């Protein structure tokens, strides 16, 4: 639950890492039984 | 919790069917619940334990069992890609209309994962 | 709508993994919840 | 040039957000025609 | 040492695509001028 | 700079081989350079105009031309993966001990780069 800060040069670098930095936040609300048959499917693909 | 519905849960979901049909024939609690709301079936299901699944559903296994999520053993299987667990959970009168607490039905987790042939399975099912 | 994508270095592999699993898992999380978490971002 | 901060929860974000960033602003010192090069190489990859 | 990944999202592929451009392509650069960059990185 | 030169790098760049040979022929500098030092040969060979590459050898384009960062025509067409544009280059006396301001070579752009078959012809060539 620390928090971390992150200096970026350039507006696209910025709005690369804030749609990353997003999808990481937003993955922790996923309930891990869900994360944990997402991650089955892909072993399955590779 | 119980000693042998913690070792059911481990069992099912690494997929140990010797060690599965033990703790069974020991009175292992077959509707166990780990810290998600996980049973045996749900993990099982999930992780493509074909046999183990059988196995629990042939011994009294909640077949439409809701983890604390709302998620039944059809939403992982769907999610997951193991077509024939979703085919045996249907049999066994799995619900199609389930919908965990994010209002997700199984077909849903199978579409947005493009699990086409589960997808169409579970429509076909509605 | 399926693309594929060639990675040189097990490292930028298992990174590219970890970012595309979090692109995709994200859109299962509810409209409410990722708008909430961006009217939050409002922070900086 | 301009200067944007992101705010980071959890170590493990922070680390990969960190590896991805370095990468953006590092490959802004690799001149355009290594640039283009390698484009053309990934265009004939796919 | 070639992985393949497989992306479902036009977007999603085109962000990953940049990303994999991006830690390639910083193989590249000496040591020197990333050692430099990273001393300079103590600003926080 | 020049007019002609400018229009030379622009059609060498995007491939329009008759406009190449228009240019030439009306005096277009062959080693007008852009704002990276690339001459039309640097651009034809990095973006694998074959045509292009050969007509600016026999029209005097220097093989060995070097841009702002000491890239020769042979890093670009090495690293982008051009293999016939690599020889035809090796053939009119392209320098593969060449290195620019990085200290790189043709081959260690092949080599990192995964273009086996160039890296092959260049170590072969040293
Ligand atoms: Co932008
Ligand atoms: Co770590």
């Amino acid at each position: 639950e620390d928090t971390y800060y992150l200096q970026v040069r350039g507006r696209k670098n910025f709005e690369i890492l804030m749609k990353l930095k997003e999808s990481l936040e937003l993955m922790e609300l996923v309930p891990q039984p869900l994360v944990d048959s997402y991650r089955q499917q892909q072993q399955l693909l590779q | 919790g119980s000693d042998l519905g913690k070792k059911l849960l481990e069992a099912a979901a690494v997929g140990q069917d010797d060690e599965v049909r033990i703790l069974m024939a020991n009175g292992a609690d077959v509707n166990a619940m780990d810290q998600n709301g996980e049973t045996p079936l749900h993990l099982a299901a999930m992780n493509g334990h074909l046999e183990i699944v059988e196995v629990l559903l042939k011994t009294g296994a909640d077949v439409n069992a809701s983890d604390f999520h709302g998620d039944t053993p059809l939403h992982l299987a769907a999610m997951a890609g193991h077509l024939e667990i979703v085919e045996v959970l249907l049999k066994h009168g799995a619900d199609v209309n389930a919908q965990d607490t994010w209002g997700y039905i199984p077909f849903d987790l199978a579409a947005w994962a493009g699990n086409e042939d589960i997808a169409e399975v579970l429509q076909k099912a509605a």
